[PDB]
């Protein structure tokens, strides 16, 4: 019954709207905003280098995200980091992955 | 009991209706059963099909065993529900008849892509549509179609990638293939005020998107101008086509080769030379393919 | 709306076995993620019944099977030995319990 | 007696693509033998213009002229002149018309609430502010379909109050106010010449606007951070 | 940067209305606002509309002050009428907000 | 006036006739709906049981 205005995914916030078909009385029916932020707080700030601070401030202007810096890792999009492991002499640099199970080349 | 379709968002759907020789000529249909008791119905044996569904179902023919099949296409969110093939006879669902339903549903997270599906073309004028297909089924026999009811539920063929036109389609018709990696191009001119319609981009791949497209034959006056029917042929190109290529072809079953012509400067805009059966004058915009029109 | 879809309603008479196949948009990570048949019980959430990274819980061990055909794009849960207790309100997904990305089956055994 | 010449609009280049300079040579002496003529600075010649007029029913004689010609022909400073000779000009009279930006910030306004009370009738306003110069061109679409153009009212571009030479514009239509349960969406499309497109349509329905229920509903959790 | 705040005034007859635009009781400037021609109805034959614009800033609509629309026609019993807006003229606007601090009880796709 | 009369509309305008306004004449209006400030109802929901989706 709803339309979906906004399905951000790297906030995570989701604004719908709907309007309530009221009880038989005049034009008096509502519409509404429905926003649905879904806060990480436990993700980094960058939050493909995980070796920065956690996160306190969760910044939401819900018209810079009806039209960056993402709070939730996408589902689908897959991730990545390159670390340093050695295994004897070298220092071989290889390519990580944050989220698992999205980085599954095909 | 219910025979779950998973189907996709601007895909289609086959219903493989198999019954028995008790109803082979019992007049066979397809209800939809709806939020109360009633079965809108979607097509018939006997003549009906519905105002939403125009252009896209297609009743084939039965067999021997009577295991007609029906084919929808460019399905949306609301065909989501339990479809019923049955055998009574007046075309409606009643009791004492043999149903076998099924389970559409028809998921939005497709990765079907959005081709436009109304062209609009001007009288005499030019289409250049394209249909997508299977990525992976490149390498695949293309075909294309007509529209003719459900009743009927016809779809004959009117070009391939083979080459075979149909006779009454000669001198204005091109099936392309660029740009590939994704699509096939189709080019259609010398348009008619009754060839406006529903047009299938159908393929011989696996899995199959039959794409409709729909042709919306406008009054108009032609963007391009040419002689009427006739050594040296022009042809007359407006300014809007400045970025694009202009170019002849030599048409014929298999489609256009190159022939070369000399450009002018600022002429009443651009103008192009045939220096030298059917042969048209297009125009291409880097892949894709646009405004064509066609001399004797 | 999340785009599972499975059978809405089974029926099966007690001892008899169950094919439950759900499917799901077979994208990268639709193939590869964690496929789930949780038994959303009363007062809450689903407990994980058998998974499909290879637990299978105290209840459904030697009974059930979930296996995962990622390119016909499904994956079905195959359960023998149904009995009463069998009964009740299911969830065949994906990810994780609590995310939906899920769809109901009801399950109902019969005498 | 009167040779006046009107050029085209902007509301005829976006409507027909027709481009034509035109000078009514009405009200002179009731006489044939007055030939049309439209000359450019250059020298080039025009087309086939027919179509004349019949006596004024205060018994002159009006006719007119057209030359069309094309679009960049015209915003490129090619000044025009109309000649006529008649029988009491001994001499052809010549009278010439010529060419002499900023974008349209383009808002739709929905019906007030003391308007949906009535029961009645329900205008919804386009409005067309902050561009330079005039002559506009406005349209009213209701599901991708021109409406009736009875049926809305167009404004002129009077000039802007707060900003020096940038004209605004309004434009009105007036639906029935039993449309505003179930919507239907109303488009209204500008055209100007500081666009790519020439056209900035917008839309508002009963499904936009103010909401007055909000609810936000923030839930947070430890083990979040994949946004199914 | 601003707001043109319009006045609507419709369904009258005959021709000729004044529209004047007040702050809190002291008439504003007449090269603020902008007042239209009249013009008649497209809908309805026997009437008229016209408009008006007032041009405020963003900050003088975002503190309070109501600027009122006071109009003039020769059919009102009092022969002036006038209406007015503010920045909270709107309607209620209920919250409703709804902090879940719960970490297993989780969402819906 | 009648109490319910008030609880359904009624702008009730007050006219004011003095020879010593701008243009002779303001008027002021209520109805019952002209304050009623933005009610709010936050809602705390920790630790809790529902299993309904959010
Ligand atoms: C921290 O964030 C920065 C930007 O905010 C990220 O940026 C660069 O990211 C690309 C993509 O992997 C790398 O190829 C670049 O080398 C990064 N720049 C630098 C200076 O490292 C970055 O990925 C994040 N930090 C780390 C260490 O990954
Ligand atoms: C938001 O408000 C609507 C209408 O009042 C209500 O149906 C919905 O449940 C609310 N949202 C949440 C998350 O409860
Ligand atoms: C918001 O209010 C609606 C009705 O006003 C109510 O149904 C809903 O539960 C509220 N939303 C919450 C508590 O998230
Ligand atoms: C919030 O308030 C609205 C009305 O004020 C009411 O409908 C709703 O149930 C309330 N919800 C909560 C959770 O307080």
């Amino acid at each position: 019954e709803r339309i979906v205005l906004v399905d951000n995914k790297c906030k995570c916030a989701r604004i719908t709207s709907r309007i309530i078909r009221s009880s038989e009385d005049p034009n008096e029916d509502i519409v509404e905003r429905n926003i649905r932020i879904i806060v990480p707080l436990n993700n980094r700030e960058n939050i493909s280098d995980p070796t920065s601070p956690l996160r306190t401030r969760f910044v939401y202007h819900l018209s810079d995200l009806c039209k960056e810096t993402c709070y939730t890792y996408d589902r689908n999009k897959c991730y990545t980091a390159v670390v340093p492991l050695v295994y004897g002499g070298e220092t071989k640099m290889v390519e990580t992955a944050l989220t698992p199970d999205a980085c599954y080349p095909d | 009991e219910p025979e779950l379709v998973y189907e996709d968002l601007r895909g289609s759907v086959t219903f493989h209706c198999a019954l028995g020789p008790e109803v082979a000529n019992v007049a066979k249909f397809l209800c939809r059963q709806s939020s109360g008791e009633n079965c809108d119905v979607v097509v018939n044996t006997l003549g009906k099909r519905a105002p939403a569904f125009e252009g896209r179902i297609l009743l084939n023919p039965q067999d021997k065993d009577g295991s007609f099949s029906v084919v929808i296409t460019g399905l949306r969110k609301e065909d989501a529900g339990r479809y019923l093939c049955g055998a009574h006879s007046d075309g409606q669902l009643q009791e004492g008849s043999p149903i076998q339903a099924w389970q559409l549903f028809v998921n939005e997270e497709s990765t079907i892509p959005r081709s436009p599906t109304v062209v609009k073309g001007v009288a005499g004028g030019s289409v250049a549509v394209l249909c997508p297909y299977n990525r992976k089924e490149s390498k695949s026999i293309k075909y294309w179609c007509l529209w003719e009811g459900a009743q009927n539920g016809r779809c004959p063929l009117l070009v391939d990638s083979e080459g075979w036109v149909k006779a009454q389609y000669e001198g204005r018709l091109s099936l392309l293939e660029e740009p590939g990696n994704g699509t096939f191009t189709v080019i259609l001119n010398q348009l008619t005020s009754r060839d406006a319609g529903f047009y299938w981009c159908l393929t011989n791949g696996d899995t199959l998107w039959r794409t409709t497209v729909e042709i919306k034959i406008i009054e108009g006056e032609p963007n391009l101008k040419v002689p009427g029917n006739v050594l040296k042929v022009p042809c007359h190109f407006p300014c809007k086509f400045s970025s694009y290529e202009k170019y002849w072809c030599k048409w014929n079953n298999t489609g256009c080769q190159a022939l070369p012509s000399q450009d002018e400067g600022p002429s009443k805009s651009r103008l192009v030379s045939l220096t030298l059966g059917w042969y048209w004058c297009g125009v291409k915009q880097g892949h894709f393919y646009g405004e064509t029109a066609a001399v004797y | 709306k999340s785009p599972i879809f499975g059978p809405e309603e089974v029926n099966s008479v007690e001892g008899n076995s169950v094919s439950i196949t759900c499917y799901y948009p077979p994208t990268s990570v639709n193939r590869h993620t964690r496929k789930y048949w949780c038994r959303q019980g009363a007062r809450g959430g689903c407990i994980t019944l058998i998974s499909s990274e290879g637990y299978v819980s105290s209840k459904y061990a030697g009974r059930a099977n979930l296996t995962n055909f990622p390119e016909n794009g499904t994956f079905v849960v195959n359960i023998a030995q149904l009995s009463q207790d069998d009964s009740g309100r299911y969830k065949c997904g994906l990810g994780i319990n609590s995310r939906g990305l899920s769809f109901d089956v009801s399950l109902e055994v019969s005498q | 007696i009167r040779v006046f010449a009107i050029p085209p609009s902007f509301a005829s280049i976006f409507l027909t693509k027709s481009t034509k300079l035109t000078c009514l040579v009405t009200d002179l002496t009731t006489y044939d033998s007055v030939t049309i003529s439209w000359t450019r600075q250059n020298g080039e010649a025009v087309k086939t213009h027919t179509n004349i007029s019949e006596s004024h029913p205060n018994a002159t004689f009006s006719a007119v002229g057209e030359a069309s010609i094309c679009e960049d022909d015209w915003n490129s400073g090619e000044r025009f002149t109309c000649t006529v000779t008649h029988t009491d000009l001994p001499s052809p009279l010549k009278q010439t018309i010529s060419r002499p930006l900023h974008r349209p910030d383009v808002y739709l306004l929905p019906p007030a609430r003391e308007q949906l009370n009535l029961r009645e009738s329900a205008t919804i306003t386009c409005l067309v502010t902050g561009f330079s110069p005039a002559d506009v061109f406005v349209q009213w679409m209701q599901r991708g379909q021109p409406l009736s153009p009875e049926k809305y009212v167009t404004s002129a571009p009077m000039p802007e109050p707060q900003a020096p030479g940038r004209y605004f514009a309004h434009s009105i239509l007036t639906v029935s106010e039993e449309e505003w349960n179930t919507g239907e969406t109303y488009t209204c499309v500008v055209a100007h010449e500081a666009l790519p497109n020439r056209v900035t349509e917008r839309t508002v329905d009963k499904s936009t606007g103010k909401p007055t229920l909000y609810n936000v509903s923030l839930v947070m959790s430890d083990t979040a951070g994949t946004c199914y």
